[PDB]
């Protein structure tokens, strides 16, 4: 198999039947949290969920970031989209929290129930005929039905590969939303100009130039 | 007997003469244990291996300061190398612990697991990154001319003199150090210089060294 | 056992008189693997002729063209051919034949066809002696040639090397630094240039210059290992 | 028995059955069979429409030296967006995405289930030959009646071209992004001076 470290001890608790049929199984897990194997289920469906929801926001900072290069797409920078987007809105933004908070937490509810319970969600008379398609695929995390409209989740040839490139993508994309935070507070501009900075003159633009990321040189 | 590097008194008992260098010399018995030991071998290799390149570097580039070519002395080639092309310092520090320390890293963990590396992990290299003994790891990019495996006993010989001449390099680097720390001057210059007047050009005479 | 190297002293262990021109030549034991002898049995051949042809290339290009400095030739010859094209072609074609030799090297017995026109097909060898259309025909024998051969390229390594330094100390041909110096042997040798005393020591200054410029963007020339002359 | 290296070892997936296996795979990218399936039919729609657009950047090219007038009279092959048309390029991407998704949409249908998409759903008479081969559709798709020869000799000869136009159309957009002109004009340029018109020559620029 392959570890995150060749040649360290694999902890006991990432090498059962149940750990090795996680997705993007590495064996990392050098402050020893998942020790417990309902923790490790709960800390499963953090990182899917931290997984999708960062694939998203990263999505659309460099989309937008990347096609204001171009022609189209004239849109301001990530830090800043929020109020230009409150400029062109009609409501304030605290009525607009107030709602997200709702129509959120709704779903948030119904999918922490998921998980106290596997097979909850679908018990007779409780929503008015979605009931019928809310249960789980048997894999916590991953539910059927109206989620994956486009039947990909059917043939079982390509499963393991379909989730592994998730989660690689996943933890790439985390990866890249705290460099975004980073690099706007240490140089002061879009992650595009960095990339374009940096390009331009590797060796004299970076971390170790910026006076902040580490001060002591 | 073995030559002891004490005539007369017996050597320890962790001592015995499998090793390279082996002369019963430890009178702190700093390697009692066997596996301190074994961490103490690959120690001692290190230093030796980077003592030995670093005496080579300093001579050679004196060598080229004395004749008038413009070479820096030791002390000075940072600075001059850093200011003279463009190179920003702290870009070519992390660069350097970078690939250092991805190297020295596989090392250590070669240490813990000893034939942990040789798995493919890396890129695609199998066999060529197993280790042959403890500090000696020789395959085809550590051993590209491959003399560890043929002629086994002047192969000893080789381990025999690497040692031998790692400790010469490592206590001639510390004379580069003290040495400029007592006379201010490159190395080569105190050479001619001694050569020149042995009998009254010496440490005896710096006033640093014997403050009597 | 034939002569050898020094003679009455005892061969290395791994040299027994399979090869051509082999006299036990190695107090560092560089040949004890047999993968290594391979390789290094390639590198000598390949050398070695290159060095001859280099060699003769030097000595016919005094003779028939004097006064064109060899050392100099590059900052010369330049044709209609740019330098930029002239480095294409060698680069293409010089990356296709290495790596066809190699190919045999490594995997052997496989790239002795033709590879467009499939009639011909190169006979069985033995390694670094190709044959076929690379050698028409033997004037004597073989097992002999390969001592000639041998002889006559480590013998022209050595002379290779002796131009570099014969150039870079008097600055001068072969044939013009041997007509200097038997216009005076006993003063033009390099012990009569050059000497170290523990109480000072000289060298000979060089007479090929600094930086060279070619076409604008300077070539820096150094000589062969400056700061340790004599 | 090719080889792309003779004398290397070939990965022991490949077999012959694929149009021009010259056993190319340092990466070792089509282990499971089922991204073999999907990369030659991938291979197949790039060759083919790199095939279209090589044809389509000379032959406007080549008829505008020769000096003909209709009004493509050698602009460019990049600068086809700035001309007027009978329609702005709104609606051309409209009715093109409509049309190819309907085309695409159907050939897809034909690739997961080999032997579904054959009839015509409108005239219900009019039906494709049985010779299915996904990616190989057969009928009026091969209308002058061809495919009689051996065709594993004609699948390597196209697949031979559209390697070829694959590298020629990523050599225009080279040649395009760094000598930002006309690539006839570079092989001009090229034809003119051989020696002092490279790749190296124009990059110490
Ligand atoms: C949750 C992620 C999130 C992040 C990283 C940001 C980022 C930012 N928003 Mg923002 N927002 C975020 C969620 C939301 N915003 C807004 C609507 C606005 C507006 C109207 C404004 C911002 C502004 C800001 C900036 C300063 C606010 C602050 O002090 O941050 C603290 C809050 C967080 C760090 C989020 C908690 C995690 C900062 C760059 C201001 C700005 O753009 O100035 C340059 C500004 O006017 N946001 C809404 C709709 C209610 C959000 C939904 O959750
Ligand atoms: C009156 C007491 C009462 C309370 C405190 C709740 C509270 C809840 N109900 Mg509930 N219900 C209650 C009565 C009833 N419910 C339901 C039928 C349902 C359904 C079908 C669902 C809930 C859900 C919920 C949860 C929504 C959580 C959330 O984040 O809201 C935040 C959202 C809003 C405040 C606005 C949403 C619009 C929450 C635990 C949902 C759930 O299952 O959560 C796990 C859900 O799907 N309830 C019926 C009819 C049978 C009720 C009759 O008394
Ligand atoms: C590979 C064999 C080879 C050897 C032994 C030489 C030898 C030499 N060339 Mg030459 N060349 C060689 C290949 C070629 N040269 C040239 C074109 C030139 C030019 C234009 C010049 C030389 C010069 C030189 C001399 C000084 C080079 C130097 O200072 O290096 C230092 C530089 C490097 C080591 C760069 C790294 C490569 C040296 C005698 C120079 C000279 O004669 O001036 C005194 C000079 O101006 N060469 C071409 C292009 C056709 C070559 C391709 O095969
Ligand atoms: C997929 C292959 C394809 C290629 C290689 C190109 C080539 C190009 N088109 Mg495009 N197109 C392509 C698809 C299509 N184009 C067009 C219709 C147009 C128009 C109208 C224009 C281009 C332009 C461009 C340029 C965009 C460069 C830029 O900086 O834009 C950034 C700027 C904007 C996106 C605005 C580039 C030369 C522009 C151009 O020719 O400028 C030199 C331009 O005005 N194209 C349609 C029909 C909808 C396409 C359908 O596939
Ligand atoms: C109302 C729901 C409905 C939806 C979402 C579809 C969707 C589809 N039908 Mg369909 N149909 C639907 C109802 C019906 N169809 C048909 C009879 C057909 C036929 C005969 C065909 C389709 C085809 C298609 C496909 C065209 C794909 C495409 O790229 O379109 C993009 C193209 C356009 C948007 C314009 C085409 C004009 C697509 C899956 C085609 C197919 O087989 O695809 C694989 C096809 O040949 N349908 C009938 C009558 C029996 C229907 C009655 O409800
Ligand atoms: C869930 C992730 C997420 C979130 C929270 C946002 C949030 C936002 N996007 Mg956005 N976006 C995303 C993903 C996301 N984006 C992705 C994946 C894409 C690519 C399709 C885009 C492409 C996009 C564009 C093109 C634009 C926005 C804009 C906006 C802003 C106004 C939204 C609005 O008015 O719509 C209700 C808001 C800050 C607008 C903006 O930046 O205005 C400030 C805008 O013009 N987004
Ligand atoms: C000069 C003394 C010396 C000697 C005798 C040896 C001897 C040995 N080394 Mg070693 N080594 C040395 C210096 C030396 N080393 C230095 C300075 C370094 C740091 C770069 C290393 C790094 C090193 C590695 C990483 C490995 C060895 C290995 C070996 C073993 C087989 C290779 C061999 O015999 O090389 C023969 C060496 C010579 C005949 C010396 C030639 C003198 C040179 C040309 C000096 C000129 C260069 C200078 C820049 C000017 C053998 C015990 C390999 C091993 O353990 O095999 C299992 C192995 O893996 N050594
Ligand atoms: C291109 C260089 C080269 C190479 C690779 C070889 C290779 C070989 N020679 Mg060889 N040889 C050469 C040049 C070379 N020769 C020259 C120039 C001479 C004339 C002096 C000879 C004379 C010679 C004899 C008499 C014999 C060999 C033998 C051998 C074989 C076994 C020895 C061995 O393992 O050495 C491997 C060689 C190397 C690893 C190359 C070492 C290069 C070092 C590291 C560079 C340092 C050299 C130093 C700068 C000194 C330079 C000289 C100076 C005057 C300029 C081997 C195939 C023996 C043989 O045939 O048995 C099979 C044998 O009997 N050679
Ligand atoms: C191209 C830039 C350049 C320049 C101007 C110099 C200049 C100098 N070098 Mg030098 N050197 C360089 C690159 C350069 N070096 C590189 C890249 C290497 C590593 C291969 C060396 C290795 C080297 C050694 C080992 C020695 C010198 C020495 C010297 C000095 C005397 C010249 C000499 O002996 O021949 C130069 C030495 C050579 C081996 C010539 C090869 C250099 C070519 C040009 C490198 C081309 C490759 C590069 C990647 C492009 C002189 C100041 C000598 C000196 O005085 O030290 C005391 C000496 O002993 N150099
Ligand atoms: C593994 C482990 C294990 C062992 O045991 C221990 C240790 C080691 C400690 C650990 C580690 C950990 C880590 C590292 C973690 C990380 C995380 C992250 C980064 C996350 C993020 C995450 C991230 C995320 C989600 C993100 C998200 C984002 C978003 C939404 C965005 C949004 C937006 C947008 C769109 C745009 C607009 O305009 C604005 C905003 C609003 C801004």
């Amino acid at each position: 198999r392959q570890s995150w470290l060749p040649g360290s001890q694999i902890p006991a608790h990432l090498d059962t039947p149940a750990a090795q049929a996680l997705a993007g199984n590495f064996g990392f897990d050098p402050l020893g949290l998942g020790k417990d194997p309902v923790a490790l289920r709960w800390y499963q469906q953090a990182e899917l969920i931290h997984c999708r929801t960062a694939m998203a926001g990263v999505a659309g900072i460099l989309i937008p970031g990347l096609l204001t290069k171009a022609g189209a797409l004239n849109v301001p920078e990530w830090y800043d989209a929020g109020k230009v987007a409150i400029e062109n809105s009609f409501a304030p933004w605290g009525s607009l929290l107030a709602v997200q908070l709702f129509l959120c937490g709704f779903v948030e509810a119904k999918r922490w129930q998921d998980i106290r319970k596997p097979g909850s969600q679908g018990e007779p008379g409780s929503f008015l005929g979605f009931e019928a398609s809310l249960k789980g695929t048997s894999e916590l995390g991953y539910p059927g039905g109206p989620f994956d409209p486009l039947g990909l989740s059917k043939e079982a040839d390509k499963w393991a590969d379909w989730k592994l490139k998730e989660v690689k993508n996943g933890r790439l994309a985390m990866l890249a939303f705290l460099g975004f935070v980073a690099q706007k507070y240490a140089t002061g501009a879009g992650p595009v100009d960095n990339l374009a900075a940096h390009l331009k003159d590797p060796w004299h633009v970076n971390y170790a130039t910026n006076g902040v990321s580490l001060p002591f040189l | 007997v073995r030559p002891v590097w004490f005539p007369g008194n017996p050597p320890p008992a962790h001592l015995d003469g499998s090793l390279a260098g082996d002369y019963g010399f430890d009178p702190l018995f700093l390697g009692q244990e066997p596996q301190t030991l074994k961490w103490y071998v690959q120690a001692e290799l290190v230093h030796g291996r980077f003592a030995m390149l670093g005496a080579a570097g300093i001579i050679l580039t004196s060598i080229g300061a004395k004749v008038g070519l413009g070479f820096p002395e030791w002390y000075d080639a940072g600075k001059v190398v850093v200011e003279k092309n463009n190179i920003d310092f702290p870009t070519l520090m992390v660069i350097q612990f970078y690939l250092m320390g991805w190297a020295e890293t596989k090392r250590w963990y070669d240490f813990k697991n000893p034939g942990s590396q040789a798995d493919g992990s890396f890129l695609g290299f199998t066999e060529e990154f197993k280790g042959l003994e403890n500090g000696y790891p020789g395959g085809r990019f550590f051993d590209p001319m491959g003399l560890s495996r043929g002629d086994a006993a002047k192969y000893q010989e080789y381990k025999q003199k690497e040692v031998k001449n790692g400790r010469l390099a490592m206590i001639a680097c510390l004379g580069f150090a003290a040495q400029y720390a007592a006379t201010g001057k490159g190395p080569l210059d105190n050479l001619a210089d001694h050569l020149a007047d042995p009998n009254h050009v010496n440490f005896a005479t710096n006033g640093v060294s014997n403050p009597i | 056992s034939r002569p050898l190297w020094l003679p009455g002293s005892t061969p290395p262990a791994h040299l027994k008189g399979d090869l051509p021109g082999d006299f036990g030549f190695d107090p560092l034991g560089l040949g004890a693997n047999a993968e290594s002898l391979k390789w290094f049995k390639e590198s000598e051949l390949v050398h070695s002729r290159w060095a001859m042809a280099a060699v003769a290339g030097i000595l016919v290009q005094e003779i028939v063209r004097p006064d064109v400095f060899w050392y100099n030739a590059g900052k010369e010859v330049e044709s209609p051919l740019g330098p930029l094209g002239l480095l294409a072609v060698e680069f293409f074609l010089m990356h296709w034949v290495e790596v066809r030799r190699w190919q045999d090297l490594r995997k052997p017995g496989s790239v002795d066809q033709d590879p467009i026109f499939s009639q011909y097909k190169l006979p069985p060898h033995e390694v670094g002696y190709p044959g076929g259309v690379f050698a028409p025909f033997i004037p004597g024998d073989l097992a002999e040639l390969k001592v000639k051969e041998i002889k006559n390229g480590r013998l022209a390594m050595l002379a290779f090397v002796g131009f570099v330094m014969a150039a870079q100390v008097t600055g001068k041909g072969p044939i013009a630094a041997l007509q200097e110096h038997l216009a005076d042997p006993w003063g033009t040798t390099i012990f009569s240039k050059a000497a170290v005393v523990p109480g000072q020591a000289v060298a000979p200054p060089c007479k090929i210059p600094a930086s060279v410029s070619y076409k604008g963007i300077e070539i820096p020339t150094p000589c062969f290992l400056q700061g340790l002359w004599p | 028995l090719p080889s792309w290296m003779p004398g290397a070892d070939l990965p022991g997936y490949l077999n012959g059955t694929l149009p021009g296996d010259f056993g190319f795979d340092p990466l070792y990218l089509g282990q499971d069979p089922v991204k073999l399936k999907w990369y030659a039919q991938a291979e197949l729609m790039n060759a083919r429409f790199a095939m279209l657009a090589v044809a389509g950047i000379l032959v406007p090219e080549l008829l505008s030296n020769i000096g003909f007038s209709w009004p493509g009279a050698g602009v460019a092959w990049y600068d086809a967006g700035k001309f007027e048309y009978f329609a702005p390029a709104s609606s051309l991407f409209g009715v093109q995405m409509l049309l190819f998704a309907w085309v695409e949409i159907r050939r897809y249908q034909d690739f997961v289930k080999p032997g579904s998409a054959n009839q015509d759903p409108i005239f219900t008479n009019n039906k494709l030959p049985d010779g299915n081969e996904p990616g190989y559709p057969g009928g009026i798709f091969d209308p002058f009646g061809w495919s009689k020869g051996d065709i594993k000799s004609l699948k390597l000869k196209e697949i031979k071209n559209g390697r070829l136009a694959m590298l020629a159309f990523a050599g225009f957009i080279g040649q395009a992004y760094t000598t930002g002109t006309t690539p006839l004009k570079n092989l001009s340029t090229h034809l003119a001076d051989p020696w002092s018109t490279t790749v190296w020559q124009n990059d110490l620029a």
